[PDB]
């Protein structure tokens, strides 16, 4: 079974995320507004970027164990996880009745022309689809997205680490609840290879973000487009 | 590298 500490930590994940996610979109309303006509869409996507990147922290700071990490670390961490858990916390909005982000009105409705307008190309945006469709198709219980959003963050691997000791042993702990999770609560068929699927779409997610990285750079290289950004996303991505 | 908005959302 999932021991006390394995049930707290579930806890208090779901609670983080159900405090950084709110599944109206509420504050949608304060963004530049999305305009579909350049780069139309950039100034609301890249402030809903920066608000995601806000929840983002407030999230990781509720990770167990993540507050036993200099800040040093804790900064190494999220700066490399940013645009990962995007990707993956916006998996909740995203639908593929149509293959778009659907966040409550037609006005916060991404589809792929939407993100192009954003600046990016099909190198990115293809197998971003691809990994939406193929993790929504893993139909994952909340507790199980809330873990791999907290694995994907406390990743020992990310450059720049210095304590990958501590930081690999928090993960440790978190990948064990997550495996006992799934045995002790996924029911059969769907739990079939679950948490070797769930690692794989880590691994998607590391080509995704050298994807992304490779764009945002060429994209941010114009001070034309970096005017659009915000100073957050500047800080988190990177300031020419 | 200086991240202060980083450092002051993370406390
Ligand atoms: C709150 C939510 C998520 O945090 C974010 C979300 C959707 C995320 C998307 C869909 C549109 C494109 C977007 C914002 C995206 C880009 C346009 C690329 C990054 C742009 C830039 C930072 C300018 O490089 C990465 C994640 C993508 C909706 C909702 O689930």
């Amino acid at each position: 079974k999932l021991s006390e500490e394995q049930q707290h930590i579930i806890a208090i994940l779901l609670d983080a995320h159900h405090k950084t996610y709110d599944p109206t979109y509420a504050d949608f309303r304060d963004f530049r507004p999305p305009v579909r006509m350049p780069l139309s869409m950039l100034p609301h996507l890249a402030d809903l970027v920066s608000y995601s990147i806000q929840k983002v922290i407030g999230f990781a700071k509720m990770i167990p164990g993540f507050r036993d990490l200099t800040s040093d670390d804790q900064i190494v961490l999220l700066k490399s996880s940013a645009i990962e858990v995007i990707m993956l916390r916006s998996n909740q909005s995203f639908t593929m009745d149509d293959m778009s982000w659907d966040c409550g009105s037609q006005d916060y409705k991404y589809d792929v022309t939407d993100v192009s307008k954003a600046g990016h190309t099909l190198e990115l945006i293809e197998p971003l689809i691809k990994f939406q469709v193929g993790l929504k198709k893993l139909n994952l219980h909340e507790e199980e997205h809330v873990l791999l959003m907290a694995i994907c963050i406390v990743s020992p691997d990310r450059p720049g680490v210095q304590d990958a000791k501590l930081v690999e042993a928090i993960q440790d702990r978190l990948s064990n609840t997550l495996q006992t999770y799934i045995r002790c609560r996924h029911p059969p068929p769907g739990s079939h290879q679950l948490y070797a699927k769930m690692i794989q779409k880590l691994a998607d997610l590391r080509s995704l973000n050298e994807e992304h990285s490779k764009q945002y750079r060429s994209l941010s290289f114009q001070p034309e487009n970096s005017m659009k950004l915000t100073p957050l996303v500047l800080e988190v991505f990177g300031n020419e | 590298k200086n991240h202060p908005m980083l450092m002051n959302l993370l406390k």
